[PDB]
RNA sequence: UCGA
DNA sequence: GCATCCGTGAGTCGAGGGTAATAAGCACAATTTAACACTTTTGTCAAG
DNA sequence: CTTGACAAAAGTGTTAAATTGTGCTATACTGGGAGCTGTCACGGATGC
């Protein structure tokens, strides 16, 4: 709805990284062997990261795209398009804060 | 500043990252997803001995490979050995691994791209040829032009509607004279772009009226041919279609074989009389 | 067949080390453009083909199949709020399918879409 | 994937206009319609 | 025009006791000469039968009327002892050159 | 080559200020399908066919046609964008 | 008829080509070799090497090994995708130190791939091949200081991972450093282990003179071996505490061990010759009494100091001479990966002894498969020198095997390669063809053996010279490496012999490489024929000479190419090596002793022989390879009649009757025609099609695969819920194409249905479900269907079902089916044509028999070639090639013109002359005269003086006639040509490469799953790609919405190719995109890396691209 | 062969360093595109139609 | 690893 | 300042062919999922 | 279109059968390991 003549590229903080995270990836699995469904903190998962099917929920109560956004109350997953799988993004939060290895390894090193 | 040490990583979409399987009952997958497992691996197994007081000398070795790891799903192989999928040499492609590079999403998928309504083969001469008229494959231009030749369908009677003329189309190449010049119908006017790799000139690239042709090579006209750096020994040249009305006015306009003729660098003739007209013209 | 592991995208390809292997992987899982003119096509024609039934009927047709909220209704709520028995919401939309049946056959815009 | 600042995207002749005699004169008189408005 | 042969099921498929493979055969099946006495006669057809040790040619088909062979010596193929052969071709006039692949 | 090219390229100061005019034109005729047109029945552009001789159906070369009558007006910002659309799909269907 | 020209008679023959690749490997298999008298070299070597295994203890020892059967044949292992190997036997023996226990068990290794007759292994059913390797030979070398302008700098190396580099170069400050893998020390702490002392460095040192004091240190001569041994450790490897026993298991290691040290048996013994010497083992030092001794660092020094001494015989010597380079050969290779291999599987027992029950373990439970079977599997399916064979036609494979690469592992790579490796060194000469060569960036990496070119044991080329005795021919011939080569001085083969002596005092010879007029007395030796300074294929070319490298180098390399031709005839022109050349490509069937045919029979060619038992061989006609190039071999040998030993019985795809046929002879004529052969374009007659010229036959090779799905399994039938009627016909039963079938590109091959993953119809799907009433059954149609641009009949089909003897499916997979389509293509328009010459071209616009520049006796031409690509291309053998076709035509004889013997302009110039009195004769004698259009056409041809003048317009088109130029006339007019124009038989080689495969498009399609770009390729059916500096061009033109459609609208836009499409499909003009989608990716790819961008619009304020689905 | 083969790897080179030359001088001067009709300036160079032949 |  | 070390590149489109490999083991609690007995709707039929 | 009688489809509750997660083994075991070379030009940080 509006043209867009200017791209900014700056640091992300910690606190931008949590908005666009829709959940914090825990379990380092990414579907079972046998479900091939994404795993409940998994990398894939559908609870936060949205359906894999266009509009219908992960668990199956929630279907068509008359009730839309809305998250279920069983699996907790929200009734979207499959598109979102595509734009979002989740975090890990670490234990001991590390460093972004770019500005430690970069040529004129500018932490240092 | 103090967001260059970071807490929370990050983490891509799932179709940015895919696994599928693929035919025959496999599965493949990327190794950003690898990276990111051993990452919030050593990260909660941290989390679990340091929340239950274990030495420090155990803490502080999960730091550091927290540290490494992070740096793995960041930059891999910024520093010491790159890691690498058990057995196998090949180091895992992380996030700067992607962007940077010959192969990276700049000069890969953006800089230049694969489009849709294209294809190309061997060229041949053009004798018969004038200027911006180019050989087109009858096959080959059918299935380029199948979006427009539906339309000139869907107008000309034969078949109802849309959908009709194009199961007509895919199964059973019948291909009735009726389509023969319903093509013609949508083709006429309209001009396609023929390119020669390298490209180096803009002349790489020329606009081209397209003409219905027998066999599956594609004329092109001898003059142009010195500007293209094209011979024919097998050399092959692509084709594209401009869609819209204004990039076949680009096209038509200044794109045309035709309508550029001195050469943009010396500003001398670019296609000129050579070698058999230049031999019987002396002659 | 559980044993085997994934195979990573990045495998290289023969003698060539930049052929990557994920650039071979299409994308099923979002429609064609084709299949995007194809299904709007089919929500079109059908459609029109839907105008030539009674005012009753043609609604109580998209009401079974979901062209309306997006879900089934049983017989009992088709006719709930119509205040017919289930039994003449059935004979309804059998006898209505029937009549599209008709101009079906004839003008033969519909016939495709066979799969 | 935007349009290129040179060529026919070029800011100069991008905006350039295009009107057949008929309807000129019908926007052109559309002008008289809002003095009397 | 065309061939049949019982053994056959394309171009290349052996027939038992023939040193020559089908279009081998083929090869030298359209470098023969078929007059047509009957102005009117659009179509022919040819029969061949050959078994045994024989060298068949043009001139050991099935004569009919209005057709005679203006080259009996051209080869067909060898057949060894026991080889055993069945042929049958179809002729018809026309002009110019027409591949089989355009005719059906 | 297109007839009138050079006459054309003549008309504007840069050549790509006419590729702008004639696809504007072009996407105009093809919105109203050729009845928004200035060119009388022996200025229409005609295609040949086996079937029969009719209007090209190429909007491009239309607006070539139209334009090397000089029949048409160009220039910038010469009416508001507004009414420009307003009054033009209301005359033609 | 036959004829041939040239003095020099070769005095051997061509030994077999292909035994480079089947003997080399057979003296690293030693099957047929009793396990006693093993060479103990190669196999045993890899064996040997790596027992014992010794670490209450164990000593594990080795015996033997056995040769196992194959557990297929040759043919089986491809029907069933199956390696072709064997199983290979291990005896060993498990001997207690201690315990005294001695326990034999003979045990089990794994497979290994055996090689065919042709010298071609097969791995996964299709066959491949493992190309030979060139890297310079191990020992040590000398070479000039690349930074001093002074003194040299020695070096020590070798083989592959074998060892490190061991290199020392004298610093100047005037001291002495040694460099080995990234590091500095000097050789004054070196020896101390070595077995030298303070006293024993300085004794004959001085026989330099003013070297000696490079090597003293004052700090570390006073030390001994024990302490000095952990100081250079401390140094090397600090990554770890400086223990002394830590500098003795690991400095021992990097040269006493022969294991991670073996330094080639062509290194050791080279390096013991050069350094005026000797070596015991494969090692730089021994390792003995706690202590080390030195056979190498010692002379090394030695030398060095010689060569810096000034001193003659001690000098520099070339790093790409071919003395110091050998070659890596298959069996090498093999031995090389089984030897690591086996190491893996040495150290699988280490940890095996060190657990369970130490009492008592037989060596069944102590040796394992996977360290030794996984890493052969590794090596012929995944190194660089081992890939697809070339069967694009029997020569293809016969150079295939005869190519030296220096890539691959244990090689360079593109990105090092310099002019040194790309260039032909003056040793090159008779050992490495200096023209064969791809033109591409691999130019002088992967060249080939020459023609007399051997390869020996120890990896050196050595090349057939005859000696001679005070210019006397002697018949002894002498196999003469690099060295031995630059020692004496070789005559040429083309030298003046007067029968078995010399004749003029002037005779060609060189030194090195080094060109000079030689006396008959001063000549050692002298090349047996010049063939064999060149490899097969061009050999192959006949009158090279007159062609330019490069032309020749592209026509050598085009004859790899070549396809086969049902029709394809033998060249009139050869250099008469076509011969061998179908032998040693054992795609023939000769005689293997003197017989008698029985039966003809194209199937089985039965001859009984002289020993009176009757050997059938059956043939394999109408077969597939990989290229799609059909396998044929005709029968040429009648019902009955005598067979010699070695006499051709069956043909082969190229062969006629036993001549290496690639294209076929045809009438060119050499001029420019209304511009159709343009630019190296050619013509064609259409009586080409007519007479099946240049047709060639390909098949192809289909298949599919019926697995078990989550959702449920897979079969093959016949049976599809929606299919019509029409499409099944030539599936006769279980829904397979039958033989001989008729089908077009989208007809179904073989039939798969698969219970489809749902979910429901859409509601409008639903209803339209609903009208019609059919029901969409569970299972659906995965059926293969051929592929467009592709198609034809079925010679065969190959059925493969899980349960089935013989063979075993992969897991979770119930069938599979393969298909064999074959097709007949013929010449088309378009298609790559090629001479042995280098002239290249594609057919453009066959031209109608009836208009022809034809002759006085009205037989038309079949090409008319361009003379425009001559005079650059600056290749003369097509002009002689036609030249002598010219007279072939007529006398109706063959030649043989060799390579560099042969033919010269007299002797041809007869010929034509010969052949003109035949033909005017014919041409009189049939109650005719001279045309008055060849009056016409003699008088400007008498005017620029072509013709001598005052002759008869008899002895004027003679005159013309040798000159290779005849009178033509055209087709489409009847008027002849204003001037002459050569013309004769060429031959014509029809090239791979064709329009029917070469060709593509597409609408729309695949695209793919990181980013919704479509996929570049015909297989995947996608789209042209454009590149950068496609861009650059359409933003040089200034086209802005081209452009932009390039970049969105037709490529990644997600709803910028949906709304086209639809507006293209209802008339409309498709409207402007928004997003290029791989920018969004690009975009959360950056925010992956905590990188936060936004898209602002005119005033810093920002724009989501994500269009509401990201925001949260 | 010896220098001639040389001379084919010299192109082949060559060829290489080429599109190294050019993608780097069109990442350069690719934003230069025609803007004012005139900038207006009164800054110029001259062009010396002479050229010293040295030595001579 | 070939085609241009 | 002056030698050395680390970092970054290096040509364009295609054509193909593609995929190897696991030495801990057992007992039991915790859920999860397939099994199954019987309920409430839903769809269909006959006659009105 | 309506009223009642019924088969089949779809529901709902409890249970049998799998699948999955957790724990422990007490003779004494106490610092890994694999290496790989025949670039090349340049630009900046770092060290003499
Ligand atoms: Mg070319
Ligand atoms: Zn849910």
């Amino acid at each position: 709805k509006k043209e867009v003549r200017k791209v900014r590229i700056a640091l992300a903080s910690p606190e931008k990284i949590r908005s666009w995270s829709y959940g914090e990836v825990e379990k380092p699995e990414t579907i079972n062997y046998r479900t091939l469904k994404p795993e409940r903190d998994g990398l894939f998962d559908e609870r936060i990261f949205g359906p894999i099917k266009d509009y219908e929920c992960a668990c199956g109560k929630y279907k068509r795209q008359r009730f839309e956004g809305k998250v279920c109350e069983r699996c907790g997953v929200e009734v979207t398009r499959s598109i979102v799988r595509r734009y979002r993004m989740g975090h890990i939060e670490l234990a001991t804060p590390a460093a972004h290895i770019w500005f430690v390894k970069d040529v004129p090193s500018k932490i240092g | 500043p103090e967001w260059m040490i970071l807490e929370a990583v990050p983490v891509l979409p799932p179709d940015l990252r895919p696994m599928v399987q693929v035919d025959g009952g496999r599965f493949a997958t990327s190794d950003l997803n690898d990276l990111y497992r051993r990452l919030i691996n050593r990260n909660n197994r941290l989390k679990k001995l340091l929340a239950q007081g274990a030495p420090e000398i155990i803490i502080r070795n999960e730091k550091r490979m927290l540290q490494e790891a992070v740096d793995a799903v960041i930059d891999n192989g910024r520093r010491g050995s790159p890691v690498t999928n058990p057995g196998s040499e090949r180091p895992l492609r992380s996030l700067t691994d992607i962007l940077s590079g010959k192969q990276g999403r700049f000069r890969q998928n953006l800089l230049g791209k694969r489009v849709d309504y294209s294809g190309r083969s061997v060229i041949v001469v053009g004798p018969q040829l004038k200027l911006h008229q180019c050989g087109l494959p009858k096959r080959m231009a059918l299935e380029l032009f199948k979006p427009f030749l539906l339309k000139k369908m869907e107008e000309k009677a034969f078949a109802p509607n849309v959908k009709a003329a194009r199961r007509m189309l895919e199964r059973q190449r019948d291909i009735k004279d009726e389509v023969w010049d319903a093509l013609e119908e949508v083709i006429h006017g309209k001009v396609v772009l023929l390119n020669r790799a390298p490209t180096l000139h803009r002349l790489g690239i020329q606009a081209f009226q397209p003409v219905l042709v027998e066999g599956q090579s594609i004329q092109l006209h001898p003059l142009v041919c010195e500007a293209f750096n094209a011979d024919f020994d097998g050399d092959q040249m692509a084709v594209h279609v401009p869609l819209s009305s204004f990039a076949q006015a680009e096209a038509r306009i200044q794109m045309l074989s035709a309508h550029n003729l001195l050469s943009p660098a010396s500003g001398e003739p670019l296609a000129k009389p050579s070698r058999d007209i230049i031999l019987g013209l002396y002659y | 067949k559980i044993a085997q592991e994934p195979v990573s995208l990045e495998t290289p390809i023969g003698d060539e080390k930049d052929s990557f292997y994920g650039d071979f992987i299409p994308d099923e899982n979002l429609p064609s453009p084709v299949e995007a003119a194809a299904q709007s096509l089919l929500s079109e024609e059908l459609e029109k083909a839907l105008s030539k039934l009674s005012e009753r009927e043609a609604m109580v047709l998209k009401l079974r199949k979901g062209l309306i909220d997006g879900r089934e209704h049983t017989l009992e709520e088709v006719g709930a709020y119509f205040g017919v028995t289930r039994e003449r919401i059935r004979q309804i939309e059998n006898k209505a399918l029937r009549k599209l049946k008709y101009h079906e056959s004839r003008t033969r815009k519909l016939r495709d879409f066979l799969e | 994937g935007r349009l290129i600042p040179a060529g026919t995207g070029s800011d100069f002749v991008r905006f350039t206009q295009v009107v057949d005699q008929r309807t000129l004169k019908a926007i052109e008189e559309a002008r008289k319609e809002a003095v009397e408005a | 025009t065309s061939v049949y042969i019982e053994d056959v099921l394309h171009e290349f498929s052996t027939i038992p006791g023939v040193k020559e493979d089908v279009v081998e055969i083929i090869l030298n099946l359209k470098e023969l000469v078929v007059r047509f006495l009957d102005p009117k006669m659009a179509s022919t057809t040819l029969i061949l039968r050959a078994e045994g040790p024989k060298e068949v040619r043009a001139g050991d088909f099935t004569p009919s009327a209005d057709v005679e062979i203006m080259n009996p010596d051209l080869h067909i193929a060898t057949l060894e002892e026991g080889g055993k052969l069945y042929m049958e071709v179809r002729v018809d006039r026309g002009v110019g050159y027409v591949p089989a692949e355009r005719h059906g | 080559a297109e007839p009138g090219i050079d006459k054309l390229f003549g008309m504007v100061d840069s050549k790509y200020r006419l590729t702008v005019v004639v696809a504007k034109r072009a996407q105009q005729l093809l919105r109203h399908r050729f009845k928004n047109t200035v060119l009388e029945p022996e200025e229409r552009p005609k295609m040949r066919t086996l079937e029969g001789l009719y209007d090209d159906p190429n909007a491009v070369t239309w607006a070539m046609k139209e334009l090397l009558t000089g029949r048409l007006f160009f220039g910038e910002n010469l009416v508001p964008e507004d009414r420009l659309q307003k009054e033009m799909e209301r005359l033609y269907p | 008829e036959i004829k041939r020209f040239g003095r020099i008679r070769e005095v051997i023959p061509l030994p077999p080509l292909t035994e480079i690749q089947v003997e080399s490997y057979k003296k690293a298999l030693q099957a047929d070799v009793p396990p006693e008298k093993r060479e103990n070299v190669g196999i045993q070597a890899a064996f040997k090497e790596t027992f014992p295994i010794e670490e209450g203890g164990l000593v594990l020892d080795f015996l033997e090994y056995r040769i196992g059967d194959p557990p297929f044949s040759q043919d089986e292992c491809r029907e069933k995708d199956l390696t072709y190997q064997a199983p290979l036997y291990a005896r060993l023996q498990l001997i207690h130190k201690d315990t005294g226990l001695i326990k034999e068990d003979e045990v089990f290794l794994g497979h290994l791939p055996l090689m065919t007759e042709d010298g071609s292994f097969i791995i996964n059913g299709a066959d491949r091949v493992i190309v030979s390797q060139i890297h310079r030979s191990p020992g040590v070398y000398f070479t000039p200081d690349p930074a001093r302008p002074g003194r040299y700098i020695a070096s020590i190396i070798p083989l592959p991972k074998r060892g490190p580099w061991i290199d020392l170069e004298v610093e100047a400050s005037g001291v002495v450093t040694m460099k080995v893998n990234k590091r500095k020390f000097p050789l004054v702490l070196l020896l101390r282990v070595l077995g030298y002392d303070q006293e024993t460095l300085v004794r004959e040192l001085s026989a330099y003179g003013d070297l000696v004091q490079g090597l003293l240190d004052e700090a570390v001569l006073a030390m001994r071996p024990e302490e000095a041994m952990v100081r250079l450790f401390t140094l090397l490897r600090p990554g770890d505490p400086p223990k002394k026993d830590k500098a003795l298991a690991y400095l021992f290691g990097l040269l006493a061990d022969p294991k991670r040290y073996d330094l080639g048996e062509a290194g050791r013994y080279k390096a013991e010759e050069k350094l005026g010497v000797g070596l015991s083992g494969r090692t730089l030092v021994r390792f003995e009494d706690g202590e080390f001794k030195d056979e190498v660092f010692l002379p090394t020094l030695r030398y060095l100091f010689a060569l810096t001494a000034g001193v003659p015989g001690h000098e520099v010597d070339d790093i790409d001479h071919l003395g110091n380079r050998r070659i890596r050969t298959v069996g090498e290779l093999m031995a090389d990966q089984f030897r690591v291999g086996l190491a893996r599987l040495a150290r699988g027992v280490r940890e095996r002894m060190v657990m369970g029950s130490p009492d008592t373990l037989t060596p069944a439970k102590l040796v394992n498969s996977r360290p030794l079977e996984a890493a052969l599997r590794e090596f012929f399916s995944r190194s660089q020198l081992s890939q697809f064979k070339d069967e694009t036609n029997p020569l293809s494979s016969l150079r295939h095997k005869r190519r030296i690469s220096a890539l691959g592992p244990g090689g360079l790579t593109r990105e090092r390669a310099g002019f040194d490796v790309r260039d032909v060194h003056r040793t090159h000469y008779g050992r490495i063809c200096p023209v064969e060569t791809p033109e591409g960036a691999n130019i002088g990496l992967i060249t080939s053996l020459a023609a007399y070119a051997r390869v020996d044991a120890l990896g050196f080329i050595r090349t057939p010279y005859r000696r001679v005795k005070n210019g006397v021919v002697t018949e002894e011939v002498v196999y003469m490496t690099a060295s031995e080569e630059d020692r004496y001085t070789i005559a040429q083969a083309n030298t003046p012999l007067e029968g078995d002596r010399i004749a003029t005092d002037r005779v060609v010879a060189r030194r090195r490489g080094e060109p000079v007029i030689v006396a008959p007395e001063e000549v050692e030796f002298m090349d047996v024929s010049p063939k064999q300074v060149f490899s097969l294929n061009t050999n192959l070319i006949p009158f090279l000479e007159h062609d330019d490298a490069n032309r020749a180098l592209m026509g050598s390399n085009m004859q790899t190419q070549a396809v086969p031709l049902i029709r394809a005839q033998a060249p009139v022109v050869m250099t008469g090596l076509e011969e061998r050349v179908v032998r040693d490509s054992l795609a023939a069937l000769y005689a293997e002793e003197d017989g008698e045919v029985v039966k003809v029979d194209g199937t089985r060619i039965a001859v009984r022989y002289e020993d009176g038992r009757l050997v059938e061989h059956p043939l394999r006609r109408y077969a597939r390879s990989n290229q799609g190039t059909a396998f044929d071999q005709r029968p040429r040998v009648r019902v009955g009649q005598r067979v010699k030993k070695g006499d051709l019985l069956a043909d082969g795809p190229a062969s006629e009757e036993g001549f290496l046929a690639l294209g076929q002879n045809v009438l060119v004529a050499i001029m420019p025609f209304d511009g159709y052969n343009f630019e190296d374009a050619i013509v064609i007659s259409e009586e080409l099609l007519k007479r099946d010229f240049y047709t060639s036959i390909h098949i192809e090779r289909y298949e599919i695969e019926a697995r078990d799905t989550k959702l449920g399994p897979e079969r093959i039938t016949r049976d599809i819920p929606h299919l019509s009627e029409a499409a099944l016909r030539d599936l006769d039963e279980e829904g397979i194409v039958r033989i001989g079938a008729e089908v077009k590109p989208g007809d179904i091959l073989v039939g798969r249905t698969s219970f489809k993953g749902e979910q429901e119809p859409s509601p409008e799907e639903r209803l339209l479900r609903s009208i019609f009433g059919e029901k969409a059954r569970d299972v659906k149609d995965t059926s293969l269907r051929v592929p467009p641009g592709e198609g034809g009949i079925v010679v065969g089909r190959l059925r493969l079902r899980r349960g089935d003897p013989g063979v075993e499916l992969k897991p979770g997979v119930r069938e599979v089916v393969r298909v064999f389509v074959a097709q007949k293509r013929k010449l088309q328009v378009g298609d790559k044509l090629a001479n042995r010459h280098g002239n290249k071209g594609v057919v453009a616009k066959i031209l109608p028999v009836e208009d022809m520049p034809h002759l006085p006796d009205g037989t038309p031409v079949d090409v008319i070639l361009n003379p425009l690509g001559v005079p650059s291309r600056m290749n003369l053998g097509q002009i002689l090639e036609t030249h002598l076709g010219l007279a072939g035509y007529f006398l109706g004889q063959r030649y043989i013109s060799p390579v560099f013997d042969g033919a010269t302009e007299p002797e041809i110039k007869e010929l034509l002359a010969e052949a003109f009195n035949l033909y005017f004769g014919k041409r009189q004698g049939e109650g005719f005269g001279v045309d008055k259009r060849e009056k016409e056409v003699l008088a400007r041809a008498e005017k620029l003086g072509l013709v001598s003048p005052g002759k008869s317009p008899e002895e004027q088109l003679k005159e013309l006639f040798d000159l290779g130029k005849v009178v033509l006339y055209d087709g489409r007019t009847g008027e002849p040509f204003e001037g002459p124009i050569v013309v004769g038989q060429m031959f014509i080689m029809k090239l791979y490469h064709m329009v029917e495969d070469k060709m593509h498009a597409r609408s729309t399609g695949p695209y793919s799953l990181i980013t919704q770009q479509p996929l570049g390729g015909k297989a995947q059916f996608g789209g042209q790609r454009f590149g950068e500096m496609e861009v650059w061009a359409l933003e040089a033109y200034g086209a802005a919405h081209t452009l932009q459609e390039m970049l969105t609208i037709k490529s990644d836009d997600i709803e910028g190719r949906n709304a086209a499409y639809q507006a293209i499909i209802k008339g409309e003009d498709v409207p402007e995109p928004s997003v290029p989608e791989s920018f969004r990716v690009l975009v959360k790819e950056l925010q992956a890396l905590a990188l936060d961008v936004q898209t602002l619009d005119e005033k810093d304020n920002p724009v989501d691209i994500f269009e509401g689905l990201a925001s949260k | 062969s010896h220098g001639a083969r040389k001379g084919g790897a010299d192109t082949a080179l060559r060829t290489a360093d080429s599109g190294y030359l050019t993608r780097k001088l069109v990442d350069v001067a690719h934003e230069i595109v025609v803007r004012e009709a005139d900038c207006g300036t009164t800054n110029y160079i001259s062009v010396p139609l002479f050229q010293m032949d040295e030595v001579t």
